[PDB]
């Protein structure tokens, strides 16, 4: 004499991306011309 | 086409050649390395 019917359904998603980058750059041009000495008093010599 | 005859045979271009290369002048063998002499 009598029917009766049910449903459930559930549905659940969950997605998650991290990214991360790095980058660096070091340049360095040195051109040298030479060396200059001024004579310490403990050194001795004349030119001081 | 000048080569290191020409260099030698000129006083001045001997000269130069001498002082930009501290030919006259020993190397200090320190502990850091070798450097050249004043």
């Amino acid at each position: 004499f009598i029917t009766a019917n049910s449903e459930y359904s559930e549905s659940s998603s969950f997605k998650n991306t991290e990214t991360e980058k790095s980058m660096y750059t070091s340049s360095r041009y040195l051109f040298p011309q030479g060396r200059i000495d001024f004579t310490t008093p403990d050194s001795g010599f004349d030119d001081v | 086409g000048d080569t290191l005859n020409d260099v030698i045979q000129d006083p001045t271009r001997r000269n130069k050649l001498i002082n930009d290369n501290n030919l006259l002048k020993g190397i200090i063998m320190g502990r850091d390395g070798p450097v050249p002499s004043s």
